[PDB]
């Protein structure tokens, strides 16, 4: 029970249900075999993967990430492929040094085309605030805004 | 004292805000109570 | 609404054992070969199982 609960909690997104069963190897020996069966969330059909947006990313990485996450079977595809694509894109952008370049969301599910629409960000507004901290023994600093 | 912790665990299990935020597009997460029966008379659809 | 009545009925177009296996239902079929950009001309509707 503890293993089932822990496995369900720690891998909630990918896996829909984990079942643990026990079968006797021999009746008299009382030794048993424990089998874990995992059933993850799936899509009825996914055929191709695409990335839209991401102007800064060169086409070479676009082709590489597309070739990396090709589904083997076009039926009953699990939901891990979109997370893998998102992870790869986020890792590439974070390695490049831009933290705010993130994968927006996914579209094309109606036509069975898993498309990740990357949304970029730019600096818009810059503001300044002037603060002065006081001195007291209250152990909780108070600020005056100027 | 244990009842409040049990309620917190139930809220974690049944109203996980992470899943219901993306439920319609790539998941299925609906609010229901415990399962009361396994079989029903075939003419219950008439209730609807 | 007119009330549905649950009376079993006797065979037609098939022997009582089987059902119509070859009936045509409008749901797209997916090719294993990847199609980069091609609309299915019919959305698969509810995608997740």
């Amino acid at each position: 029970l503890d293993d089932r609960r822990k496995l369900e909690i720690q891998y909630e997104d990918y896996i829909a249900e984990v079942e643990i069963r026990t079968e006797y190897v021999d009746g008299k020996s009382n030794h048993q075999r424990v089998v874990y069966k995992f059933t993850p969330h799936q899509f009825r059909g996914i055929n191709a993967i695409d990335i839209k947006g991401a102007a800064l990313m060169p086409a070479s990485e676009v082709e590489r990430i597309c070739n990396e996450c090709l589904p083997k079977q076009p039926y009953m595809v699990d939901i891990a492929v979109m997370d893998k694509v998102r992870n790869r894109i986020e890792q590439w952008y974070q390695s490049r040094g831009l933290p705010f370049c993130y994968v927006g969301f996914f579209d094309g599910m109606d036509d069975g085309i898993l498309r990740a629409n990357v949304t970029e960000a730019k600096i818009d507004n810059v503001s300044v605030r002037f603060v002065r901290p006081k001195l007291t023994g209250d152990s909780e600093l108070e600020y005056s805004v100027y | 004292n244990q009842i409040k912790t049990k309620k917190l665990v139930a809220r974690r299990i049944k109203k996980r805000y992470k899943l219901l935020k993306q439920m319609p597009n790539q998941l299925m997460y609906s609010p229901t109570g415990p399962l009361l029966t396994e079989v029903l008379p075939s003419h219950y659809i008439s209730v609807f | 609404k007119p009330l549905q009545r649950y009376i079993p009925q006797n065979g037609g177009f098939t022997w009582p054992g089987d059902y119509l296996r070859l009936e045509i239902v409008e749901m797209p079929k997916l090719k294993s070969i990847n199609i980069k950009k091609t609309s299915l001309k019919q959305k698969i509707n509810v995608q997740p199982v």
